């Protein structure tokens, strides 16, 4: 606090204000595609020969 | 071929790596043509001053000649004078396709299907 004479009025004090955050998420977007080169090719647990 | 093995030992049967021709999702379409040339799969093509394809040749030519601008991705092998299915739409992963020499970067790769129905493009 200020020290002040008595005899004089007083110190005026000053004051602050206050701030804002404001925030857009991103966006996310994968996809395959699924044509048959990768349907039809064997997989792992299929027996090899027939399948 | 007649006899078994008796004896034990290893085998590296084999290994199978997908090939992913479609990058995207524009409409995939195709067309049937006489080739002119020995054509491999999903090898680029144009179309010859007589109409047969060829594969894509760029500076051909003082002026270019019609090999050198492409005109579609073959869709199966073919020898000259068989027909060859190719598309003629569609978004398709640089990297499975037949390109000529010197036509390495993807930004050369773009340049050759801008005024076409085929787009070109990365995999991520």
């Amino acid at each position: 606090a200020p020290f002040v004479a008595p005899n004089v009025q007083g110190r005026v004090i000053k004051e602050s204000g206050y701030n804002t955050k404001t925030f857009k998420p991103a966006y996310v977007k994968p996809k395959h595609v699924i044509d048959p080169n990768m349907i039809i090719p064997r997989q792992p647990g299929e027996a090899l020969g027939t399948g | 071929t007649s006899l078994p093995n008796y004896l034990a030992g290893n085998g590296d049967l084999g290994s199978w790596e997908p090939t992913q021709i479609f990058a995207g999702e524009a409409d995939i379409v195709t067309e049937g043509g006489a080739a002119g040339a020995d054509i491999e799969i999903y090898q680029v093509i144009a179309k010859n001053a007589a109409g047969a394809m060829v594969p894509h040749d760029p500076t051909a030519t003082e002026v270019p000649a019609p090999q050198s601008v492409a005109i579609g991705i073959a869709a199966q092998p073919a020898k000259s004078g068989q027909n060859v299915p190719y598309y003629i739409g569609g978004v398709f992963n640089h990297a499975a396709l037949g390109w000529h020499a010197s036509l390495d970067t993807l930004a050369k790769r773009q340049a050759v299907f801008d005024r076409t129905n085929i787009h070109i493009g990365n995999l991520y």
